[PDB]
C-alpha cells in the first residue's frame, strides 16, 4: 500500500550533524507533502516541517529553521532531513509522514531514533538474577551498555509467556535493564533457563544460564 | 500563538464503559485532527476534520465539537483501545496537544514481589547490584522503599515500569539497587518494601548477604 520508509538508529556525537531518509512508494510522491515529526524520550509530538516535492518548496516550525533542513529527490521519491549541530536536546525518534488527499498525516514513516552523545559503543555486562518457591521468577540484569537497543529472549524464545522486560534507564552515560521470567516451580531448577541478550551496536551476543545459589 | 492542552491527563476505562477526553484551544479553530499511538509505534491517523474516521478506525470512535473545544469519544471501551491520543491543529503550525493516556480497567492485584542478591559472577568481577521485581499489580500507583540493615535508603536506585501487559492489563515495576563489592559487603540485610493500595501492610521481601 501507500508506504514511507525511513533509515535506520543513528548515533552522533555532539556538534556533529546527520541525515535522516524517507522514501516513498506506491505513489506519485510529488502530488503529495512530505512532513515531519519530533518526538523526544517519554514525550509528545512536535512538528519540525514540510516539503512539497521542490528541495526548497518547504515550511517549517520556527524552532526548527537553523536545525532542520528538509530537500527531496523526485528520482528516487526520497526526502530527506538534516539535523546540523546536534545537542542532547535532538536525542529523539522522527517520523515522516504524508500529507494525504483528505488533509491529515494520513500515512506514516515507522521512525528514526536519533541518540546524540559522546559515548562509546559499549557491550552489556549480563548477570543471572536466582530466587526462591512455587511459580518461580529468575531475572537477567543486563548492564552498561552503549547504545540501545538491546533484545533479550528467554531459552532463545522457548519462554515467552511470563516474560518481562523493562525499559532500559541511563546511568554514568550508560544504559543498564533487566528482564525477568516466571515459570512453575516444577520447571526450574529441573530444567535449564537462559536468558539470551543481543547487542547489535557491538555485534555481540550472549547467552547466561541462571543457576542455583544467590 | 495557539495552545491546545488535553484533559485528562491519564484515564482508566473498564471495558465496554463509555469514555471522552476533550481538547482545548486557547484560541479559535477550524478543524482538529487526532492520532493513536502505541508505545514503540508510529502514531496512526484516528479521526479527522473533527468527526471524520480515518482508515483502519472502528465505529466505536466518534469526534466532535467547533471553536475552541473538541472530544473524541469510544461508545464502549476495548482493551486494543489503551493508548495515547493526540490532538492536532489542522493548519500551521501543526501543533499537537501534550496528549491523553487511556488505560484499560481492571480489577486490583497486589504485585508480586522478589528480591535478587548480586550474581556470583558479578561480585568476582568486583560489582554489586541489588534487584527487586515488582510484577503484575494493578493501580500502577506504588511505591518502593530500599531497607539496608534496617536503615532506608533513597540513593543509588533505578527504577522503570513496563506498560499493560496486554494480557492482564497489569503494570511492572523494576528496582536496582547499585554498589561496589565493599558497599555490598559491609552491610548484612537486604529488603524490598512494596506499599499497593491492594494491602494495608506492605509486602516485605529479603535475603541475608551470607545466607540467604
Amino acid at each position: 500500500g501507500v508506504k514511507l520508509q525511513q533509515s535506520g538508529p543513528e548515533v552522533v556525537k555532539p556538534g556533529a550533524s546527520v541525515k535522516i531518509s524517507c522514501k516513498a512508494s506506491g505513489y506519485s510522491f510529488t502530488n503529495f507533502y512530505i512532513h515531519w515529526v519530533k518526538q523526544r524520550p517519554g514525550q509528545g509530538l512536535e512538528w519540525i516541517g514540510w516539503i512539497f516535492h521542490g528541495s526548497d518548496n518547504t515550511e517549517y516550525n520556527e524552532k526548527f529553521k537553523d536545525k532542520a533542513t528538509l530537500t527531496a529527490d523526485t528520482s528516487s521519491s526520497t526526502a530527506y532531513m538534516q539535523l546540523s549541530s546536534l545537542t542532547s536536546e535532538d536525542s529523539a525518534v522522527y517520523f515522516c509522514a504524508r500529507w494525504g488527499p483528505h488533509w491529515y498525516f494520513d500515512v506514516w514513516g515507522q521512525g528514526t531514533t536519533v541518540t546524540v552523545s559522546s559515548a562509546k559503543t559499549t557491550p552489556p555486562s549480563v548477570y543471572p538474577l536466582a530466587p526462591g518457591n512455587s511459580m518461580v521468577t529468575l531475572g537477567c540484569l543486563v548492564k552498561g551498555y552503549f547504545p540501545e537497543p538491546v533484545t533479550v529472549t528467554w531459552n532463545s524464545g522457548s519462554l515467552s509467556s511470563g516474560v518481562h522486560t523493562f525499559p532500559a534507564v541511563l546511568q554514568s552515560d550508560l544504559y543498564t535493564l533487566s528482564s525477568s521470567v516466571t515459570v512453575p516451580s516444577s520447571t526450574w531448577p529441573s530444567e535449564t533457563v537462559t536468558c539470551n541478550v543481543a547487542h547489535p551496536a557491538s555485534s555481540t551476543k550472549v547467552d547466561k544460564k541462571i543457576a542455583a545459589a544467590g | 500563538d495557539i495552545v491546545l492542552t488535553q484533559s485528562p491527563d491519564i484515564t482508566a476505562a473498564s471495558l465496554g464503559q463509555k469514555v471522552t477526553i476533550t481538547c482545548s484551544a486557547s484560541s479559535s479553530v477550524s478543524y482538529m485532527h487526532w492520532y493513536q499511538q502505541k508505545s514503540g509505534t508510529s502514531p496512526k491517523p484516528w479521526i479527522f476534520e473533527i468527526s471524520k474516521l480515518a482508515s483502519g478506525v472502528p465505529a466505536r470512535f466518534s469526534g466532535s465539537g467547533s471553536g475552541t473545544s473538541y472530544s473524541l469519544t469510544i461508545s464502549s471501551m476495548e482493551a486494543e483501545d489503551a493508548a495515547i491520543y493526540y490532538c492536532q491543529q489542522w493548519n500551521y503550525p501543526f501543533t499537537f496537544g501534550g496528549g491523553t493516556k487511556l488505560e484499560i480497567k481492571r480489577a486490583d492485584a497486589a504485585p508480586t514481589v522478589s528480591i535478587f542478591p548480586p550474581s556470583s559472577e558479578q561480585l568476582t568481577s568486583g560489582g554489586a547490584s541489588v534487584v527487586c521485581f515488582l510484577n503484575n499489580f494493578y493501580p500502577k500507583d506504588i511505591n518502593v522503599k530500599w531497607k539496608i540493615d534496617g536503615s532506608e535508603r533513597q540513593n543509588g536506585v533505578l527504577n522503570s515500569w513496563t506498560d499493560q501487559d496486554s494480557k492482564d492489563s497489569t503494570y511492572s515495576m523494576s528496582s536496582t539497587l547499585t554498589l561496589t563489592k565493599d558497599e555490598y559487603e559491609r552491610h548484612n540485610s537486604y529488603t524490598c518494601e512494596a506499599t499497593h493500595k491492594t494491602s494495608t501492610s506492605p509486602i516485605v521481601k529479603s535475603f541475608n548477604r551470607n545466607e540467604c
